[PDB]
């Protein structure tokens, strides 16, 4: 209730969706209370960090609604670059029918110049669906803290928090 | 004639590939199989002994 | 992580945890006979004082 760790989301890449959040220990400092002159510092330096990870959670991503959705549309998660580059041809479409079958074999074009180009879009045919593709994981679920562990038994708790969990049913 | 006998029942499997679906429903349909990627089956590395 | 004679396949088995301080990896080799898994005063494994 008073001293919890900031929760850290565990990942599975090809699915795109994160498994669930967990506490940090292999870098967690000594909690053997040093004295009355440093207890306020070890609880104080952490306290401003709790607001560092709280403020950016609303900035980096829109606040939590569906905590872990597999059926995920693209809005903040970016759809890849939509820009095509189109170039012309050394030979023409209609200036070739006159020669080869008649007699003269063929081997801007320096015979009869023409300018004709057509540009078509490069974008992903229809919008991005499912999990995160390349690298948008940190921008989607930033490490966030629940500072009062399981405060509220039967109504709701940290739900999608568990790695052994799917969105369809609990347990 | 009458000489008492008992039948042996061995089978023969040739070229056939030992097929099995990775499902609780036992159905081989799609890349994302029924029990292959379920509730807790895309889970982290656990020890296997068969 | 003890490993047997004439075998070539051994990985580390650690799942999702904390990693907030890391410069990188380091590895060397050592016998089980000369020194054991430490933590005790005089454990039932010493027998090589080399």
């Amino acid at each position: 209730k008073e001293i919890p760790t900031p929760y850290m989301w565990s990942y599975q890449p090809q699915m795109g969706l994160a498994a669930g959040a967990a506490q940090d220990y292999s870098t967690r400092i000594n909690y053997m209370s040093a004295g009355p002159h440093m207890i306020s510092r070890v609880n104080g330096i952490r306290a401003h960090r709790n607001r560092i990870l709280l403020e950016q959670a609303a900035i980096t991503t829109t606040p939590r609604n569906n905590l872990n959705p597999r059926s995920w549309p693209a809005a903040l998660v970016y759809q890849e670059s939509p820009a095509p580059t189109t170039v012309v041809l050394p030979r023409d479409a209609q200036a070739e029918v006159q020669m080869t079958n008649s007699g003269a074999q063929l081997a801007r074009p320096s015979f009869t110049p023409r300018q004709a180009i057509l540009t078509l879009q490069t974008s992903s045919s229809e919008p991005r669906s499912g999990g995160i593709g390349t690298l948008q994981f940190i921008e989607e679920f930033v490490p966030s803290v629940y500072f009062n562990p399981f405060s509220g038994p039967p109504g709701h708790y940290p739900d999608q928090f568990i790695p052994n969990f799917d969105a369809v049913k609990d347990s | 004639t009458a000489v008492d006998s008992i039948t042996q029942k061995k089978f023969l499997c040739d070229r056939t590939l030992w097929r099995i679906p990775f499902s609780s429903n036992f159905m081989s349909m799609g890349a994302l199989t029924d029990l292959g990627q379920n509730l807790l089956y895309a889970n982290s590395a656990h020890a296997l002994d068969m | 992580y003890p490993i047997p004679a004439n075998a070539t396949n051994v990985p580390i088995s650690i799942p999702s945890r904390n990693w907030a301080a890391f410069r990188g990896w380091a590895f060397t080799r050592l016998k089980t006979k000369e020194t054991p898994s430490l933590g005790s005063g005089y454990d039932p494994y010493y027998t090589y004082s080399g």
